[PDB]
């Protein structure tokens, strides 16, 4: 559900 | 410069599969995800699905998980979206896009999904009529009739004369396309420095030039 | 879905003015919102990301806001090149949505069209067919129709119009209009004509020919 930019 | 290059137009037969490439350059492939979204003119942009070329994982919009397959080469830097089972539903301008931010975009593909067959276009010279009434501008114009698909690239002295043009977007009767192109010139330089239009017809290997000449 | 609803659907203002536009989110819920300029055939450009944060190289006459879930564009001293569509996009929970976009025209003074009528040409002849074209160039505002007459009397069939997105440097619209023939058809008259005019107002611009 919640999209976070790989670091 | 950051910049994601997408393969050209294509037209695609209802039943069958396109495969649709985005090369990335201007930073390391592997370190952003990849971001697609469809554009249709009258539904306005959606989100297809992305793929980190990192791990290779990806992620769908249920809409297109059964329809879109998204891969990457990280050797030649592409991002491919594959599209199967395609109907007229899946005609659409396809963008490729860097990051959840999108932060830069590629140019776009247009895909036409169609039977109608592959045409060439009829190029037809518009000269002012011979009872033409003059003043300091002429008017000069090019009809681009009957071609399959979409598009067609016209210009004028191959591209040196560009001010002054209005090519205006086709329109699609019967299973062809028809536009025209206007482009206005100062009247002493007409005949006497030419003007040509050109029109280029990808789908169908195809180039046309038609220099406009005075009518007798 | 999170889905973003956005308005107003198309914006039309003046040279120098403020202007602004809104997603409002469908869930109470926060996102991270960025704003995008798209041109007519061209690729979107990432204006505003996190709701107020201005991207690299574009200009503070840019700027956003968010009030709760309402989020709002702004844009000051407009531009002719600030002539384009301008969306929203959800970019916090799957799957992304994006706003149905907001379209800025320029208002400019009116402006009557340049009429230029075209018998058909003898190529075409040839081959059957009789296209008389007649471009409308350069006129504000959009709303202008165009009427067609062979001989005296009105014509609808076959005519096929075509319009040009607002130009970017004078503000103007333009647009073509076909009347197609069948060679046969378009030997048996003789006089062709082309009339621009819009509402209300009864002065038409006439050009014509005689074959």
């Amino acid at each position: 559900i919640v999209y976070k930019s790989p670091v | 410069q950051v910049q994601l290059q997408q393969s050209d137009a294509e037209l695609v037969k209802p039943g069958a599969s396109v495969k649709i490439s985005c090369k990335a350059s201007g930073y390391t492939f592997t370190d952003r995800t990849i971001h697609w979204v469809k554009q249709r003119p009258e539904q306005g942009l959606e989100w297809i699905g992305y793929i980190y070329p990192g791990d290779d994982s990806t992620k769908y919009n249920d809409m297109f998980k059964a329809k879109a397959t998204l891969t990457a080469d990280k050797s030649s830097n592409t991002a491919y979206m594959q599209l199967n089972s395609l109907t007229s539903d899946d005609s659409a301008v396809y963008f490729c896009a860097r990051r959840g931010t999108m932060d830069y975009w590629g140019q776009g593909t247009s895909v036409t999904v169609s039977s109608a067959k592959t045409t060439p276009p009829s190029v037809y010279p518009l000269a002012p009529g011979s009872a033409a009434q003059t003043n300091s501008m002429v008017t000069l114009g090019c009809l681009v009739k009957g071609y399959f698909p979409e598009p067609v690239t016209v210009t004028w002295n191959s591209g040196s004369l560009s001010s002054g043009v209005h090519t205006f977007p086709a329109v699609l009767q019967s299973d062809l396309y028809t536009l025209s192109s206007s482009v206005t010139v100062p009247s002493s330089t007409w005949p006497s420095e030419t003007v040509t239009c050109n029109v280029a017809h990808p789908a169908s290997s195809t180039k046309v030039d038609k220099k406009i000449v005075p009518r007798d | 879905d999170v889905q973003m609803i956005q308005s107003p659907s198309s914006l039309s203002a003046s040279l120098g003015d403020i202007v602004t536009m809104t997603c409002q989110a469908s869930q109470d819920t926060s996102i991270n919102l960025n704003w995008f300029q798209q041109k007519p055939g061209k690729a979107p450009k990432l204006l505003i990301y996190g709701a107020s944060n201005l991207e690299d190289g574009v200009p503070s006459r840019f700027s956003g806001s968010r009030y709760g879930t309402d989020f709002t564009l702004t844009i000051s001293s407009l531009e002719d090149e600030d002539m384009a569509t301008y969306f929203c996009l959800q970019h916090t929970y799957l799957p992304f949505t994006f706003g149905s976009g907001t379209k800025l025209e320029i208002k400019r003074a009116d402006a009557a069209p340049t009429v230029s009528i075209f018998p058909p040409s003898s190529e075409q002849l040839t081959s059957g067919g009789a296209s008389v074209v007649c471009f409308l160039n350069n006129f504000y505002p959009k709303d202008i129709n165009v009427k067609w007459k062979i001989d005296g009397s009105e014509r609808q069939n076959g005519v096929l119009n075509s319009w040009t997105d607002q130009d970017s440097k004078d503000s103007t619209y333009s647009m073509s209009s076909t009347l197609t023939l069948t060679k046969d058809e378009y030997e048996r008259h003789n006089s062709y004509t082309c009339e621009a005019t819009h509402k209300t107002s009864t002065s038409p611009i006439v050009k014509s020919f005689n074959r």
